[PDB]
């Protein structure tokens, strides 16, 4: 169904056929430990069954019903039904014996430690309890007389403890022993006879949880009922009917799936076949997988998530299990998300892979990622309302459309996304830069016509539907929509009108189209690969004319799936650790790969190791990226090495295909064969190649011709060691000057032999300072302007870094009349500094600004002391009238203070 | 601390207690001889419940919301389902006091002159256990483990959830302070408990306590209030009244006291029992007041029969300058953080906080009886480490206040007034009408500039270091909000009409406006850009372009680079620009030198690439150099140096330079038009002979 995908990957076989009872497995450093009768207790650790150390321990009296791990420090318990309870320590590469204790009254029914493993809570049958410290040292010690357990967790901050009641009942205490409460059991609504809890796990939280608020704590019971609530008295939990036998439960390590352990009747037989099925914290069904065996005994996770230990019959199965990442791939960044242990939001990476830079981005309830070219979305849970994140190869936001529908399914496009719930389809049409009829609604019943730019009907997405949506894709030319019925709905684009309703014999897990838009690949609820050519004529054993063709082709485990963005016909498509690429219907030989297929164009194939990546987030490597060449591409390189690059042309000319050409090209460049190059340019349409050749057979020197090459690869340190070498340091800093690396054009200028030509380091200092301020690091490009004789933007950084000392030693420098100067004389004035503005509109002989700035700032004195001109009489009239004004706002003691400012000492 | 009267009655009689739904649906009342119950959106009286004979003394009502407990002077005590309906009768020793249900087990208690009747749901049987006093009120322990009763002789004493009798502590003076009523903190891990759900008859006849963590209230009639711990040790030092305290209180949040009695008025206090306002003051002495569940409102009771009952609205307290977001925190705290570094500093008062103002290096605050200047120790501008520079002792009135580098500036209601640092006055401004708005624009240390907006629409520039007012400009209506782009140059205002309007200040002259603000800022680094908020909206516009609009709540506090702080309705948000459509605004103008600033504060290598060879045949050589530096790409920067090769050397044929940019793209038909129009065929004839298309070559001989 909808989720992830996983597939048995190995087994383990004990000894004399030795029955488990339980097992699991340690998450800080991955030993498998499992209990089995007659007092067998392994330890096994796998590597890359070929397990890297297995290891038996001898004590125990009976079946080791209990085995539990600490993961805060290095330590195993277990006890068996004759109660001997052992903790076992890892030393010199060995589990020793650290500490043994036996109560010799009641079977040890359950254990756990403490979500922060400072204490454990051990808990009988009879009625006892023990809590003790990782010391060994007991605490304390109750007995519950009245009742008999069965079962045990701590809350996540250790302040409560659920014990089970082996009637199926569960009651609260404080971590004191004080009993609260007895816990709402309401998924037990319509039930008869005894009851058994099958299992409680808690996720602590410590990956961060899904959703805020989200789901925490699981319980089932024997008859398959299951419950999952938000805390240990949340009345209103998730209720399952999973319709099988319950043996146990567990959630992954990341708290997003929970597993359930069980056997069903199987459909015609009177025979129980053992399964696990897979859930979200919010109960929908992600999958179902079969064990082969007499019973499933317990269930356990890999610390990374990535297999599921199941002990089966005295065998342990392993099954690998391929996460549902939120990610995608846009223009050369990987796109991951993860949930935070210290937030609430989802912590979404861009990883530029093409300059190999992180950008960083904290979203609230991200529901998917999806990519289409240089775009991708993030669909989220607004603060009912959803919004599509439009946003960027590197994470800056562009257009967050509000939906009023679950954005269950997405499908995007180099035009469109296509959002789609259970029952209804949200187109919207983007670009970044008419606008009206960009956004439109459909019912999955409804039967549109295509040619309506209507309104957002969505008071039609509650309709119910008897078959809703499974599956969605999209091309840039159709929409095909999957029903649970195994009907799929042909629609076209840019508008939206039904177009065909084809029916098929499988609900569909995944669909995608070929770019041609004709042959859809369509993965069944299985994991079953088939290809319906939409378009194709057949004639019906009947007589009558159907459209659409189920192909021959079939594979099984197919999880991820690639048509090429370029050909027609080029396919790619896992299996396990195996990518089978195809032409057509006819399978290449199989790459060896576990990567999830990122990116299919020009014959090749890049790959991206989602689950190296995700172990630590913070620091991904380039080596987590791989690229594929398929075979026309890896036969022409091989040919090109065996056969050499004169005689290798004629398979392409053969064969030809646009990136064979600029193999061959590259490669004739490399060994300096001009001719067969500017054939391959040529051939390939390259302007730029034949100008590239032509100037290169132009070239005197051999010396010269590998310098200038060893360029066009973008090989730009080794071409400037090449023209050192050659006593070309003046080549070396033209490479340089081309570049933009202005740091080494000064810094080969400072370290050379000869006198550096003095606009050059001119040009070379006014560009560094350029490049800093250009970043807005003004302070930086100080340094570098001051240098490099920059006034004219030297002033733009002082008066921005606000150095007005800076400033006024700039402006007393200049020539007088230099251009500069009124410019600087207005900064002085819109931050108020008379002085400094009279001394720059002095120096710019530019006498009626001064008076005017003596005005403006009412430096009345320095206004009419300026002597030497008429305008000082004139003024004295604006001083009068200004004068005149205050006193007509009655100030006569301000109009006093003007008057002595404007030395009318007498007035 | 604002609070506002949402709705009022008046009963019959006085009211004695009061009770809320779990979730606030409704409020129920004992008032008089009857329970009343009310809906707590507009006070409409639902039902006059009519059970009991005498005097309602207390109601209290259950964590499952499903039943209710009423207390009598006619020594009933009456348990009524959430149908109104009382099924299960009770009738104790004496009259009733204070009645209250457990947290968690629902397990309740009912106090009388001597004796105090506890049991858990439909049990057969009810333990009426004795006390040496009047019982006068009760609460239980947030964990649900110990009922606490205090006593009219000034004893508080604890009780287990069986009814022994466990602590006991003695005010001293005993019955000459009466314990009116105390109460547990709410702060803990159970308060979530019963927080998720979605679903008449008659009743018959401990160690570690210092580890325990829970915190006891108690108000006394000796006329003080002291917080006590389950170990029966007193925190701090008694909080003193000058009245007889009641119903000392509490909201959900375990943060805020309520506190009424003989003052006639509900006062609000810290959890530390520090004061920090007023909610509505009272005809007549108030015997109850209880916070809404989950919220901020309070409703009241008095011995006149009011019942009131408020909304507090608990305004917002900040100051931004250009990357340090300082803001109040409880009420008593100010948050400042370093919005590039994401550090936070806590800095603690002692008092409520009622100003902030914030400028490089200088923080400021003032509280109701003191303003407190602060100020970062070391010039590094990542420095975070605030001393307290000086303390004014001195009490202000004030609408707005400003700091700057050596001086504070109040304003007082039509008048600004500049003191230094250590109070003294240095100058003050007489403004023509009201003061709407002040910022500090920058400037040298001591001459600063204010800028200034009034209610009469005038705006002005202030020198710290000057007498007179220098007239900017002069509107049609009010300044709501003001701002200045980078330069100086240009002003943002909100005209008190909903609209920014956007001016130049060296000609005094409007360039634009638009029809929906609240709040604006300019770009702290890019001029001729700017972001505003306004009805739901967050707007980023550009040089006279139109405008980017998103849906967005809260207001823009200010603008750096690529990110707008934002502030949502608690705090700071840090939205991010799309820097790439402003950019292709410039592209559609053909303005490659200015579409270059808005890239180089961060866009894709696509955007990068589609500004290159937009400036490349644009023939702006110099921004696509540098627009191409950005992506590396050596092929077009061979193609620039041939071409700035040949402008160097005396060519000058624009069209020759536009055919080799079309011919390196791939463009091989314009460029060959180009080619021939430029007046070199031969070029056209020699690139389609080169490329071996000898279909079109054959045109180009001539």
């Amino acid at each position: 169904f909808q989720g992830m995908f996983f597939y048995l990957s190995k087994k383990i076989s004990i000894p004399n056929n030795v029955k488990l009872q339980c097992v699991s497995w340690n998450k800080e450093q991955g030993f498998i430990a499992c209990g089995g009768e007659d007092g067998l207790l392994k330890v096994l650790k796998l590597e890359t069954s070929n397990l890297s150390m297995n290891q038996t321990l001898e004590g125990h009296s009976g079946s080791v019903q209990v085995v539990t791990w600490n993961e805060q420090y290095q330590k195993l318990t277990t006890s068996d039904e004759n109660g001997l309870i052992i903790v076992w320590m890892l030393y010199k590469g060995s589990w020793i014996e650290e500490m043994i204790n036996n109560r010799n009254k009641s079977v040890v029914r359950s254990m756990s430690w403490n979500a922060d493993g400072q204490k454990i809570c051990i808990v009988y049958e009879d009625g006892a309890v023990i809590v003790g410290s990782v010391d060994g040292n007991r605490i304390w010690g109750k007995d519950l007389k009245g009742i008999q357990l069965s079962h045990v967790t701590w809350s996540a901050d250790s302040k409560v403890l659920l014990f089970g009641m082996a009637n199926g009942e569960i009651h609260i205490y404080d971590n004191q022993g004080n009993f609260m409460i007895k816990m709402k059991l309401s998924c037990l609504v319509n039930v008869t006879g005894a009851i058994s809890i099958a299992g409680i796990h808690w996720y602590h939280g410590t990956e961060g949880y899904v959703e805020p608020d989200c789901p925490c704590l699981a319980v089932c019971f024997d008859n398959g009922r299951c419950q999952i609530m938000r805390h240990e008295n949340d009345q209103n939990p998730v209720l399952i009917d999973t319709g099988m036998y319950v043996v146990g439960i567990q959630w992954n390590h990341m708290g997003s799936v929970l597993a359930v352990a069980g056997f069903q009747k199987a459909a015609m037989q009177d025979k129980d076949v053992n399964i696990v099925q897979f859930y979200t914290p919010f109960g929908e069904h992600l999958g179902t997988l079969k064990v082969p065996g007499k019973e499933i005994s317990a269930l356990s996770w890999e610390g990374g998530g990535l297999k599921i230990a199941l002990a089966v019959d005295s065998f342990i199965y392993f099954a690998n299990i391929r996460p549902n990442y939120k990610w995608g791939y846009c223009s050369n960044t990987v796109v991951y998300a993860y949930t935070r242990p210290d937030r609430p939001e989802y912590c979404v990476v861009f990883w530029d892979t093409k300059n190999n830079e992180k950008y960083v981005k904290y979203v609230k309830g991200l529901i998917s990622i999806t990519t289409c070219g240089d775009f991708c979305i993030l669909a989220t849970k607004a603060d009912a309302t959803f919004v599509l994140v439009l946003c960027n190869s590197i994470g800056t936001p562009l257009d967050p459309k509000y939906i009023d529908i679950v954005p269950l399914f997405v499908a995007m496009t180099k035009t469109h996304v296509i959002a789609a719930s259970k029952e209804a389809f949200y187109t919207w049409q983007y670009r970044v830069a008419r606008k009206e009829g960009r956004e439109r609604i459909y019912h999955v019943d409804d039967t549109p016509s295509g040619s309506m730019d209507g309104v957002l009907d969505y008071s039609k997405t509650i309709q119910g539907t008897r078959d809703p949506i499974c599956a969605i894709t999209a091309s840039d030319k159709i929409l095909i929509v999957g029903r649970e019925s195994g009907t799929i709905q042909r629609y076209s684009l840019p508008n939206v009108g039904l177009i065909q309703k084809y029916s098929l014999n499988c609900r569909a897990y995944q669909l995608s189209l070929n770019c041609n838009s004709s042959r859809l690949a369509i993965i069944d609820i299985s994991g079953v690969l088939t290809f319906f050519d939409l378009d194709a004529r057949v004639t019906d054993s009947t007589g009558q004319q159907v459209v659409g063709e189920l192909l021959k082709l079939e594979r099984r485990d197919v999880w991820d799936m690639k048509w090429a963005k370029d050909n027609p016909d080029l396919f790619a498509m896992m299996e396990k650790t195996r990518m089978y690429v195809f032409r057509n219907l006819d399978p290449e030989e199989p790459i060896q790969t576990s990567g999830y297929i990122c990116n299919f164009e020009d014959l090749e194939i890049k790959s991206v190791l989602l689950d190296e990546i995700l172990k630590d987030p913070e620091h991904p490597n380039k080596d987590y990226l791989i690229n594929f060449e398929i075979r026309s591409l890896r036969d022409s390189r091989a040919l090109i090495e065996k056969v050499g690059i004169k005689d290798a042309s004629q398979f392409i000319e053969d064969n030809p295909h646009p990136r064979l050409w600029r193999l061959l090209a590259e490669a004739a460049l490399q060994k300096l064969d001009l001719y067969t190059a500017e054939q391959a340019f040529v051939r390939c349409k390259d302007y730029q190649g034949i100008k590239f050749v032509k100037r290169l057979g132009k070239l005197l020197s051999e010396s010269m011709k590998q310098a200038e090459v060893v360029g066009y690869f973008g090989r730009f340190e080794e071409a400037e060691r090449t023209y050192l070498e050659m006593d070309r340091r003046d080549l070396a800093i033209g490479l340089r000057l081309k570049l933009g690396d202005w740091f080494r054009v000064l810094q080969l200028l400072k370290t050379g032999s000869g006198d550096a030509d003095d606009s050059l380091l001119e040009q070379a200092n006014n560009a560094i300072g350029d490049y800093f301020a250009d970043r807005q690091k003004w302070l930086n490009a100080v340094q570098y302007y001051v240098q490099g004789r920059n006034q004219e933007r030297l002033a733009e950084c002082y008066y921005m870094l606000e150095d007005y000392e800076g400033l006024e030693n700039l402006a007393i420098s200049l020539p007088e009349n230099h251009k500069l100067l009124p410019e600087i004389a207005q900064m002085f004035v819109r931050v108020g500094m008379c002085e400094q503005a009279v001394t720059a509109f002095l120096k710019c002989s530019q006498p009626k600004a001064a008076v005017d700035t003596c005005v403006h700032l009412n430096q009345w004195n320095k206004a009419v002391e300026l002597a030497k001109n008429h305008s000082m009489k004139e003024i004295g009239s604006l001083l009068a009238r200004y004068a005149s004004h205050l006193l007509e706002k009655n100030k006569t003691l301000d109009a006093i203070e003007l008057y002595r400012k404007a030395n009318y000492f007498f007035d | 601390m604002r609070a506002v009267l949402t709705w009022r009655d008046k009963a019959e009689h006085c009211i004695n207690d009061i009770a809320f739904k779990p979730d606030g649906t409704q409020l129920i009342l004992a008032a008089g001889s009857r329970l009343l119950v009310y809906d707590t959106s507009d006070g409409t009286l639902l039902q006059p419940l009519k059970g009991h004979k005498d005097t309602v003394y207390c109601v209290a009502y259950a964590k499952d919301g499903k039943r209710f407990a009423s207390g009598s002077a006619d020594k009933s005590v009456i348990i009524w389902t959430s149908k109104l309906e009382g099924i299960l009768k009770y009738t104790h020793n004496d009259a009733i006091q204070c009645v209250s249900y457990n947290p968690i087990t629902h397990q309740l208690a009912s106090c009388s002159s001597s004796d105090f009747g506890l049991w858990s749901p439909e049990q057969k049987s009810v333990s009426k256990h004795k006390s040496s006093s009047k019982i006068i009120c009760c609460s239980w322990t947030n964990d649900g483990q110990y009922l606490a009763l205090g006593m009219f002789n000034g004893i508080i004493s604890i009780r287990n959830k069986n009814g022994e009798e466990k602590v006991k502590i003695e005010r001293p003076g005993g019955s000459l302070s009466p314990i009116w009523s105390i109460c547990w903190n709410p702060s803990s891990r159970w308060e979530s408990f019963w927080m998720n759900r979605e679903n008449x008859x008659x009743x018959x006849x401990d160690d570690n306590l210092e580890e325990r963590n829970d915190i006891l209230a108690v108000a006394d009639w000796g006329q003080k209030v002291s917080f006590y711990q389950l170990s029966g040790k007193q925190i701090g030092k008694d909080r003193a009244l000058n009245f007889d305290p009641c119903c000392i209180s509490y909201f959900t949040k375990g943060e805020y006291i309520l506190l009424g009695g003989s003052d006639k008025q509900v006062s609000l206090f810290t959890k530390d029992g520090v004061r920090l306002g007023t909610v509505g003051e009272q005809n007549s002495w108030v015997w109850t007041c209880q916070a809404k569940p989950d919220s901020n409102y309070v409703v009241v009771g008095c011995q006149d029969g009011t019942i009131s009952f408020y909304q507090l609205i608990f305004s917002t307290v900040h100051g931004l300058y250009k990357d340090r977001y300082a803001y109040r925190d409880s009420m008593t705290d100010v948050i400042v953080q370093h919005l590039i570094t994401e550090q936070k500093v806590r800095i603690k008062c002692k008092e409520l906080v009622k100003k902030i103002a914030i400028y490089r290096n200088r923080l400021a605050i003032q509280l109701p009886e003191k303003i407190l200047i602060y100020e970062l120790y070391s010039e590094d501008l990542s420095d975070m480490h605030y001393r307290v520079k000086e303390k004014i002792i001195k009490k202000f009135e004030c609408n707005l206040l400003v700091v700057c580098a050596n001086h504070i500036i109040l304003c007082q209601e039509k008048r600004l007034q500049c003191l230094s640092f250590s109070g003294v006055k240095e100058r003050e401004w007489q403004m023509e009408s009201l003061i709407r708005y002040i910022k500090v624009i920058g400037g040298p240390p001591g001459r600063e500039g204010l800028l200034v907006g009034l209610k009469n629409g005038q705006i002005l520039k202030i020198f710290v270091d000057n007498l007179f007012a220098i007239v900017l400009l002069k509107q049609a209506t009010a300044v709501r909000c003001l701002d200045m782009s980078a330069s100086r140059k240009k002003l943002a205002v909100v005209d008190e009409n909903d609209t920014c309007l956007v001016y130049d200040i060296d000609t005094k002259e409007l360039l634009f406006q638009e029809p929906n603000a609240n709040s604006v800022a300019w770009n702290t680094q890019c001029e001729d850009m700017l972001c505003f908020s306004g009805g739901g909206y967050l707007n980023i516009k550009a040089s006279t372009f139109p405008v980017h609009r998103q849906k967005l709540q809260g207001f823009v506090v200010g603008y750096n680079g690529s990110k707008i702080f934002c502030l949502h309705v608690f705090s700071i948000s840090a939205v991010e620009v799309p820097q790439s459509a402003p950019m292709y605004q410039y592209l559609d103008r053909k303005l490659f030198k200015e579409a270059y600033q808005i890239a180089c504060l961060g866009v894709t290598d696509t955007d990068w690439r589609e500004l290159a060879m937009e400036a490349l045949e644009g023939l702006d050589f110099e921004t696509a150099k540098k627009a191409f530096i950005r992506v590396q790409d050596l092929r077009y920067l061979e193609l620039i140096s041939s071409i700035e090769e040949r402008k160097k050397r005396g060519e000058t044929n624009n069209d020759l330079f536009l055919a080799d940019v079309f011919s390196y793209q791939g463009k091989f038909h314009e460029a060959a038009k180009l080619y021939k129009r430029s007046g070199h065929e031969n070029l056209a004839l020699e690139m389609y002979t080169d490329l071996c298309m000898f279909e079109y070559a054959k045109d180009f001989l001539g």
